[PDB]
Order: structure tokens, then C-alpha cells, then sequence
């Protein structure tokens, strides 16, 4: 669920998924068009992609449970759903760790009339 | 939903 994603967010990289996550470039909290900014708004534009393999899946709502092995987020197991949403999200929270050397605060709230084009997964 |  999109609330358990926040919670993983915030315990990967210490920031607030929103405000720093929510509305950050072309890509994160609301996708759709444009060009990534940067490495960060790529986490969101795969992340994106990744809820699109799953058509007949909602990932807003539907709850999943994780557990950590050091550190490591492990996916257990729940519906087919289920599993392959956490994987998404675990993907992107370990990506935004990644590119937190890169975190720029000038993309939040970034303006819709700069992200033009679609960009194919 | 997914993302597009």
C-alpha cells in the first residue's frame, strides 16, 4: 500500500515520502510524462513501470508484509499481488538510497509544464 | 492501477 511504501521510504533513506518523495520531478507521487530529472525521479519513472506490469493489481491499497534480514527488506510471502508489488516498492526504496547523493530539493513540486513526452518502459 |  501506498502507506506502507511511505514507512519504507522513510526507513530506507530518513526523509518523509512526503514531502520529499510525493511531488519530486516528473515521476514521483504523480508520473505520467517528460523526462526524468534526475537519478532519483528514475527511481520513481521505474517504479512507475513496475505498477504497470500489474494491471489487475492496486497497489495504493493492498497490503503487503516485509521483514528485515540486516538491513536487507525481505518480501514475504502473501498474494501473487501482493509479492510483486513489494518488489516493486522495495526496488524503488533501495534505488532512492542509492541516489540520495543526488537528492535535489529544486525538483519538489516540480511544475507539470516542464515534463513533456512519453518515455516507454 | 498501475503506473502510466
Amino acid at each position: 500500500s501506498l502507506l506502507e511504501f511511505g514507512k519504507m521510504i522513510l526507513e530506507e533513506t530518513g526523509k518523509l515520502a512526503i514531502p520529499s518523495y510525493s511531488s519530486y520531478g516528473c515521476y514521483c507521487g504523480w508520473g505520467g510524462k517528460g523526462t526524468p530529472k534526475d537519478a532519483t525521479d528514475r527511481c520513481c519513472f521505474v517504479h512507475d513501470c513496475c505498477y504497470g506490469n500489474l494491471p489487475d493489481c492496486n497497489p495504493k491499497s493492498d497490503r503487503y508484509k516485509y521483514k528485515r534480514v540486516n538491513g536487507a527488506i525481505v518480501c514475504e510471502k502473501g498474494t501473487s499481488c501482493e509479492n510483486r508489488i513489494c518488489e516493486c516498492d522495495k526496488a524503488a526504496a533501495i534505488c532512492f538510497r542509492q541516489n540520495l547523493n543526488t537528492y535535489s530539493k529544486k525538483y519538489m513540486l516540480y511544475p507539470d509544464f516542464l515534463c513533456k513526452g512519453e518515455l516507454k518502459c | 492501477v498501475a503506473r502510466s
